[PDB]
């Protein structure tokens, strides 16, 4: 379990239930502001990927409405909003506005317990990295919120991959899993180890 | 340098550690700026159609309940007709808190006729002082929605938590509104005897004077003022 797993894939065409239930899932998706049209985003299957927890989605642009609304699609409510300062190594600030900030939504699904909620705050501040490059203050503090549980990502990047972390993306490296259950369901329902249509 | 362990650790925010916080384009707008005008008006009581003319800018600012830790619903806000006085090219500003309202002001944007374009968020700092319950993290910072209905600054605010009870919004917003040189018929909804400021027309339940009169109103924009943007010269 525990090391960092991750599937290289379309997360359009992935069979999701294979991966069980998390108590954070994570999403950065290539809105249409290689992308997903909203269609293609409305129907992506986060429903079955949670029980109770928490649900992180990075917005942008007209995505700031969209997800809104997929998030409400998908069975979560939206009960905060981090933004991350982008500054540069020097803590400064890097279409009617420049834009300083990202905004990342949380949505919250059933009832988790046993969360820590409260222990950070809803501003983010670091520097710029890649472009496309999220923070890893976010991992720590998803990981204050809910240590130890199972944690899935998607539209991930290589760098994204974390410790208790499965990482789903087109430009991972192949496969790599480790959690006994989710290979088995992996192998049952991929057998020859292909995920099309 | 994680500032969020930071803060975990020591009750420092991250933005306590941001640094570093054209004029004579601020000499055009004061130099453009109608006298300050001002109504003390119940606006749950009060028909909004009688404020004309349409405005080019509207700054909403209810209420919040969240506010206080008569206070406005997001219920009683989105009954509110702003419609009705915006001019079919128009902008608006609305004041959502951090809370549902990041939702439901959107709600009333659509409603009204507006789709947001800006997205300007108050972070503020707690430098002088190291619980919703849906929340899941301490909420720092409270968004205020740019709108536009028909066809220099950035979208952060970073100032001190202000003292408790005190609601001030930063009079850095009305900067960053008057630099986008939108027209020169300004509303600002609940503002107070504190916000009133030339340029604007301010309308309010605890506003103690009254000067406004439609007709001056209205005076100030006729020929051959009519479509000025506040950013040019005035007219000889
Ligand atoms: C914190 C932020 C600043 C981070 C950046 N954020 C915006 C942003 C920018 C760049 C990104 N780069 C990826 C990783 C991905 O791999 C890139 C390529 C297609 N990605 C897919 C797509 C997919 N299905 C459809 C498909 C498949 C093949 C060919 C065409 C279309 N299936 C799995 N991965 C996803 N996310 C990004 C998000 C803002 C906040």
């Amino acid at each position: 379990l525990f090391p960092p797993q991750w599937i290289c894939c379309d997360i359009r065409y992935l069979d999701v239930s294979i991966l069980g239930k998390f108590a954070v899932v994570m999403a950065d998706p290539p809105w249409d502001i290689g992308t997903l049209t909203d269609d293609e985003m409305r129907r992506l299957n986060i429903p079955v990927l949670q029980d109770d927890g928490f649900l992180f989605l990075w917005v942008t642009g007209r995505a700031m409405e969209l997800g809104r609304e997929c998030l409400n699609l998908w069975g979560y409510e939206r009960v905060d909003e981090i933004i991350w300062v982008k500054t540069n190594q020097l803590q400064r600030i890097i279409h009617w506005l420049n834009h300083g900030k990202e905004h990342c939504l949380v949505g919250v699904k059933g009832n988790p317990q046993g969360f820590n909620q409260g222990l950070d705050c809803d501003v983010i501040v670091a520097e710029v990295r890649s472009t496309s490059h999220k923070p890893d203050e976010i991992y720590g503090m998803i990981e204050r919120l809910s240590p130890g549980t199972r944690k899935i990502e998607l539209f991930g990047r290589p760098h994204n991959v974390q410790p208790n972390w499965i990482t789903l993306g087109n430009q991972l490296d192949g496969i790599h899993l480790l959690d006994p259950d989710v290979v088995a369901r992996f192998k049952q329902r991929y057998p020859d180890g292909i995920i099309s249509k | 340098n994680d500032y969020c362990q930071h803060f975990v650790d020591t009750g420092h925010r991250p933005q306590n550690f941001i640094r570093d916080v054209i004029r004579l384009k601020d000499e055009l707008i004061a130099k453009s700026n109608t006298p300050p005008m001002y109504l003390q008006a119940d606006i749950e009581a009060f028909d909004i159609r009688e404020l004309t003319p349409k405005f080019d800018v509207i700054l909403l600012e209810p209420p919040l309940e969240e506010y206080y830790r008569k206070c406005w619903t997001w219920d009683d806000i989105m009954k509110l007709e702003i419609d009705e006085i915006a001019a079919p090219r128009s902008f608006i500003f609305l004041w959502c808190g951090s809370g549902e309202g990041l939702d439901l002001g959107r709600v009333c944007l659509r409603k009204w006729g507006y789709r947001r374009c800006e997205d300007i968020c108050w972070i503020k700092t707690n430098k002088n002082n190291p619980l919703d319950p849906k929340a899941v993290f301490q909420r720092t910072k409270e968004h205020c929605l740019m709108g536009i209905k028909g066809t220099v600054d950035i979208d952060l605010i970073i100032t001190e938590e202000p003292e408790i009870g005190n609601i001030e919004k930063p009079v850095e917003i009305f900067h960053i509104i008057e630099h986008f040189c939108l027209g020169r018929r300004r509303l600002h909804l609940f503002g107070r005897d504190s916000t009133i400021r030339p340029g604007w027309l301010t309308v309010g339940p605890t506003l103690t004077n009254s000067n406004y009169n439609a007709e001056t109103y209205a005076s100030y924009f006729s020929a051959p003022n009519s479509y000025l943007t506040g950013c040019t010269e005035e007219i000889e």
